[PDB]
């Protein structure tokens, strides 16, 4: 196995993932459903972006807006089944996102003026489960999402050898919802550890959760 | 390395 060090400048996967972490990737020799997954960036292949694998080849992939949640069902290109997925209860989450934009680590009992609490969540997509943070005053506009030939809005059947890529950061990451499926041929590898993070938050070096 | 990952 060959690995390729990878720098974090963007809070795209938070709280998986912070600005500053320093990764590790193992590159392939295919993604499962949920693997943290680093690609070349299909409308301009010289720039790499890193999002978790949320589609399969032949998944019928539904995002709701409102709730922010997601419903698979795999295999269909009339669907047969559904992909088992489950959301745990909204909570506080550490960071504060202020509106340009930045993002705090904040103590729960504390506020940020000109700053916006985020929300975390624990999503599980059949066998893995990993956080996903939402902003309360967000919400998608549908209207700029990448709109599948022949598909309704906020509905993509992922093509075979494709994939549907989202960050954890849901409301602020530029993901296959807005620039579409990443092709078999751009996959880098598959992230596997943090080797070291700098703000130096030596907590955070080991295995991603 | 070090490149980056959006
Ligand atoms: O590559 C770096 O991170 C991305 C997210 C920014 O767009 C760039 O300007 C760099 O800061």
């Amino acid at each position: 196995f060959i690995y390729e060090p990878f720098q974090i400048p963007s809070g795209s996967m938070m709280p998986t993932l912070l600005i500053g972490d320093f990764i590790l990737v193992e590159k392939f020799a295919h993604p499962k459903r949920g693997d943290i997954v680093v690609f070349k960036y299909p409308e301009d292949p010289k720039l790499d972006y890193i999002k978790r694998a949320v589609g399969l080849p032949g998944d019928k992939v539904t995002y709701d807006p409102v709730s922010k949640e997601l419903t698979i069902q795999p295999g269909c290109s009339a669907c047969e089944n559904a992909l088992p997925v489950t959301y745990s209860n909204v909570e506080p989450s550490d960071f504060v996102q202020t509106f340009t934009s930045g993002f705090f680590e904040v103590p729960k009992n504390e506020t940020k003026e000109n700053g916006i609490r985020l929300s975390e969540r624990k999503e599980t997509l059949g066998d893995v489960t990993h956080r996903i943070l939402t902003v309360p005053i967000a919400q998608d506009q549908v209207g700029m999402y990448y709109q599948q030939p022949g598909q309704q809005l906020a509905t993509w059947i992922v093509p075979p050898g494709q994939y549907f890529m989202m960050g954890d950061n849901r409301d602020n990451s530029a993901d296959s919802r807005y620039w579409g499926f990443v092709p078999e041929a751009n996959l880098v590898g598959r992230a596997t550890a943090i080797w070291m993070s700098f703000d130096l938050r030596l907590s955070r070096i080991g295995g991603i959760h | 390395x070090x490149g980056x990952a959006y």
